[PDB]
């Protein structure tokens, strides 16, 4: 029997069947509730909308993400999202399918305990399993060695692997991702006059970010160039007409990944935490880590991010190593692709957590063994 | 002629004998097998009686990898069936048979005309027992032969038949030379066998195309398909400078192929170099290493050849079909036999597994018939099923932890090597299976890597190169390119909310399909 | 008659306008993709030239 | 009234179409010129890579 792969993420649910090339259902991980009165008697108003139905009706709803920084902070909303994913998007019965969920590294244990308890009780999956996103990304990249930099909507983390062995003491987790860049852009757009305060307006700004922002190779002279001429200015049209034009914001928004002090954080840029995670590894494997930086996730999709990353790491590493940033063109779904590959392996069918093991050991089995 | 329990062992006499003609011997009418002399015509008459008295389809399974004796026996039995339930259907069958001879036959190291597919002739009878039109059915084909060939062998004749430089109109329409060593998909083993001429083969095939309903397009288009498959063999690509992406170097063969199939050169090159997926409700490109694109090219050629073959099968089945509504038929299952060569490889594993299934099937049949006979005489005697259990343990290859299962598992596993594959095999089966054993490689022979105990002895295999044999990641972008081509034959082939296809999977499923067809 | 004829000719010209805008944005995004990559690899060329010079000193 | 209104505004629409078509042709020129310059640039880069690898072998 086929299995389900349900990479959750903090901004997008990507589900599908183990053995496909791409996720079958990709929709926002969002729950909307009506905000206004409701006067038309007989309209049949729902209590809440999920997925991308809540996205087209977003004008009258208040949107909430049930996952903040990789952690599930609203379990009823997460249950709604899973119910939707199973019954309306994939149109299956969860009782007939093992499910491979995914989770960021180095986040609380109650998260996985609640995941597995929810699955086994309110969905009656025959078996399940909770992988780590970076490992699956490496599976999808077709490698067994490399330091993968995953950057989605909630959390950015490095995991260095060698020959299929993880270095759990060198795993570095950072908490600025797509959503903090969206908020920084919402804050930077006000200095031109545009004011986005609603959650629907946050979605609008997210789309502006996904369409017009890029990473400058050299930040300072890019700033000076944008100051001198006006060739960097593009235009965007809100969904009511009323075009807006942005200039240096285009590269000031994603630059925060390399100077997290823009949003008042004390951490270092992603280049520097990658270098530190490498320099925390055994001196023999780091020459092979330098040449297998695997970029993953949506927040790594800016134009020019691989070149800036390579420039920075080359400036940090010794002048003899060969820095290679590996950025596939489909790197936004690498975690799901690797998850499907993993759940399709024959030697994996003993790694599931069967219903009987859960019935014997309680929800605590998820990390105690698997 | 000889009876063997339930089989019928006959030997090719190499000598004309009136033991078949005239009907003076074909007087077996009405008799059983046990009373008359042991002739296969008595078997055919028994098949007639059974199909008429039970309204149940019947099956004829002959061993076929013997070079001759297969041909003459098929001919004589089908002639018998023509006689009993009476430009005949036998003439009709042997008219277009050069099609199958040129597409599904090649020089094997221990042969010179070997059917690399299964021929299952369905000769139909009226509701009361008068012969109707007969439709033939084909099955799984050793299509890995399209790309890869061992030493001292070659792939399907049609390539060399065309390459015989007989009709320069073809060799110029396909922009192709006559040197076989310039096209890789055929020049791996031997380019020609001196035991046969290719000009007469080309002429026989032309005659077959003529007697068939093929037009100028239904002949030149097939020639174009074969030429394009051959021009695939020397498509060359390089990594994009400083980065990991296949980039073309020279597009002459691309021009040839785009002109031939009715495609665009740029569209072909990019769709090969930039696969695309349907992600939810969106489209995104995929990057590719060179080897992945070469896999795509080989899979494309294989699928082209396979669907062309199947379409010619349907065409022939139509051309030999015009008859009133029928009910019953007799199955004539021709099949390759077991193989034990001095260097066994993956294709041999496939064929041996097929024959294993067929032999277990026969054993089931003989088991149930013997059990019936023992119940008949009130003879109380029960035993473990001879038909299934003794062989159910040697089909580890099918259990989704066995040999071929682990094979696909490694095909999906990154950086998988034949050494890693051997390691996994030994982990899963060494010592935990009695049929799985280590080969006895004594210096003086080629090395094997594992040994299985089949019913035909203990067989040894060499696992070198099997990932290349099993991987079939199909490129749906070029599939869409095909489904629009101007070459109408291409569209007729590929008319009718991917990256995982393995030759093992399709092979196994077609085998199970044929098994259900039999049972 | 005049009004509807005008409206229909206009709407066809405008539905060609929309595809012209789409092809314009495609052309400019391709051009900026290009130029950005080209200046990034120009920096790469600068690096490799500096390495070439240091290597000449080594020779 | 409605007919002449549509007439005027959609003639202005055709004017914006002239603008967008002009800028589209400009962007096609920009794209082709940039890709040609950047093919020259990629020739420079492949050549200098050959240079550096050969020369560092010698070094
Ligand atoms: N083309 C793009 N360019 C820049 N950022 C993008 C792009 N596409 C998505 N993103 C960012 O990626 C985030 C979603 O990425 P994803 O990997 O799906 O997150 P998760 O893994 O948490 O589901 C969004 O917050 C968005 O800001």
């Amino acid at each position: 029997t086929t299995a389900l792969v349900c990479d959750n993420g903090s901004g997008l649910v990507k589900a599908g069947f183990a053995g496909d090339d791409a996720p079958r259902a990709v929709f926002p991980s969002i729950v909307g509730r009506p905000r206004h009165q409701g006067v038309m008697v007989g309209m049949g108003q729902k209590d809440s909308y999920v997925g991308d139905e809540a996205q087209s009706k977003r004008g009258i709803l208040t949107l909430k993400y049930p996952i903040e920084h990789g952690i599930i902070t609203n379990w009823d909303d997460m249950e709604k999202i899973w119910h939707h994913t199973f019954y309306n998007e994939l149109r299956v019965a969860p009782e007939e399918h093992p499910t491979l969920l995914t989770e960021a590294p180095l986040n609380p244990k109650a998260n996985r305990e609640k995941m597995t308890q929810i699955m086994f009780e309110t969905f009656n999956v025959p078996a399940m399993y909770v992988a780590i996103q970076a490992v699956l990304s490496l599976y999808a990249s077709g490698r067994t060695t490399g330091i993968v930099l995953d950057s989605g909507d909630g959390v950015t983390h490095n995991v260095p692997i060698y020959e299929g062995y993880a270095l759990p003491h060198a795993i570095m987790r950072l908490d600025l991702a797509g959503r903090d860049l969206t908020d920084y852009l919402m804050k930077i757009l006000t200095e031109r006059g545009y004011s986005f305060v609603t959650t629907a307006e946050r979605e609008i700004v997210r789309d502006i970010k996904e369409k017009l922002c890029y990473v400058a190779l050299d930040f300072e002279n890019e700033m000076a160039t944008a100051a001198s001429s006006s060739s960097l200015e593009k235009s965007y049209e809100l969904p009511d007409g009323q075009v807006i034009t942005i200039g240096n914001e285009r590269f000031r928004c994603p630059e925060t990944l390399f100077q997290p002090s823009f949003i008042g954080m004390e951490s270092a840029g992603i280049h520097e935490t990658t270098y530190n995670s490498i320099m925390k590894c055994d001196i023999d494997i780091r020459k092979d880590l330098y040449a297998n930086n695997v970029l993953s996730g949506g927040t790594t999709m800016y134009p020019g991010i691989a070149d800036r990353m390579q420039k920075e790491i080359t400036a940090l590493a010794p002048s003899t190593m060969k820095i290679k940033i590996i950025a596939p063109p489909e790197r936004k779904y690498s975690v799901w692709i690797g998850g499907s590959i993993l759940a399709s392996l024959s030697t994996f069918q003993q790694m599931w957590i069967s219903k009987q093991e859960y019935d014997e050991a309680g929800p605590s089995i998820v990390h105690r063994k698997c | 002629y000889t009876y063997s329990g339930l089989f019928c062992v006959t030997v090719n006499p190499y000598k004309w004998l009136p033991v078949y003609n005239a009907e003076v011997v074909a007087a077996y009418r009405g008799k059983k097998r046990s009373e008359a002399p042991p002739h296969i015509f008595s078997i055919s008459d028994n098949a007639y009686q059974y199909m008429l008295t039970d309204r149940e389809n019947q099956s004829i399974l002959i061993t076929g990898e013997s070079g001759a004796g297969k041909t003459v026996n098929t001919k004589r039995v089908i002639q018998y069936f023509a006689s009993i339930a009476a430009g005949t259907l036998e003439d009709q069958i042997i008219q277009a048979n050069p099609a199958l001879e040129a597409f599904g036959n090649a020089k094997t190291v221990r042969n010179d005309n070997s059917s690399r597919f299964g021929k299952f002739i369905r000769i139909h009878f009226g509701a009361t027992g008068k012969l109707a039109s007969a439709d033939i059915e084909t099955y799984l084909l050793e299509k890995s032969r399209v790309i890869f060939q061992l030493k001292a062998e070659r792939n399907y004749h049609i390539f060399y038949q065309i390459l015989s430089n007989k009709k320069p109109e073809l060799l110029d329409m396909l922009l192709v030379t006559n040197n076989p060593y310039d096209y890789a998909f055929v020049s791996q083993g031997e380019v020609s066998v001196a035991s046969i001429d290719d000009s007469e083969e080309l002429l026989a095939t032309d005659s077959a195309f003529d007697v068939l309903s093929f037009t100028a397009e239904e002949k030149a288009g097939v020639y174009k398909l074969t030429g394009a498959i051959m021009h695939y063999g020397n498509m060359k690509f390089k990594q994009k400078q400083r980065e990991e992406q296949a980039e073309p170097d020279g597009t002459e063969d691309a021009d040839k192929s785009a002109y031939l199939m009715g495609l665009n050169s740029a569209d072909l090159l990019k769709g090969l170099c930039h696969p695309r997926v349907k992600v939810g409700n969106e489209y995104v490109t995929k990057g590719q290493s060179v080897q992945q694109v070469y896999y795509s090219i080989g899979a494309l050629a294989k699928s082209v050849y396979e669907k062309m073959f199947n379409w010619m099968v349907t065409r022939i089945n139509a051309t030999l079909e015009t008859k009133q509504p029928r009910q019953y038929f007799i199955g004539v299952l021709d099949i390759a036999g077991f193989e034990i060569f001095d260097f066994n490889s993956f294709e041999q594993l496939c064929i041996n597994f097929t024959n294993e299934k067929l032999q277990q099937f026969f054993n089931h049949h003989m088991f149930v018939l013997e059990q019936e006979e023992y119940k008949k005489e009130g003879i109380e005697w029960e035993f473990i099923d001879f038909g299934m259990d003794l062989q159910a343990c040697i089909d580890l290859i099918e259990k989704p932890m066995g040999i071929m299962s682990i094979l696909e598992e490694e095909c999906m596993f990154p950086k998988a090597s034949d050494m890693t594959f051997k390691a996994k095999l030994y982990d899963n089966h060494l010592g935990k299976s009695n049929n799985f054993q280590k080969p006895r490689n004594v210096k003086g022979k080629q090395e094997a890597h594992f040994s299985l105990v089949h019913y035909a002895g203990t067989v040894d295999y060499n696992i070198m190169g099997w990932l290349e044999k099993n991987k079939d990641p199909l490129n749906e972008t070029v599939v869409g390119l095909y489904q629009k081509s101007s070459l109408k034959l291409m569209a007729t082939l590929f008319s009718t909310k991917s990256s995982f296809q393995t030759v093992s999977a399709l092979h196994r499923e077609n085998l199970n399909k044929l098994m259900t067809n039999l049972k | 008659h005049i009004a509807e004829d005008a409206d229909r000719k206009y709407e066809e010209v405008a539905r060609k306008l929309v595809i012209i805008e789409s092809d314009l944005e495609r052309a400019e995004e391709r051009a900026e993709l290009s130029e950005g990559k080209c200046a990034e690899l120009e920096e790469e060329l600068k690096t490799v030239t500096n390495n070439l010079k240091s290597l000449e000193a080594q020779a």
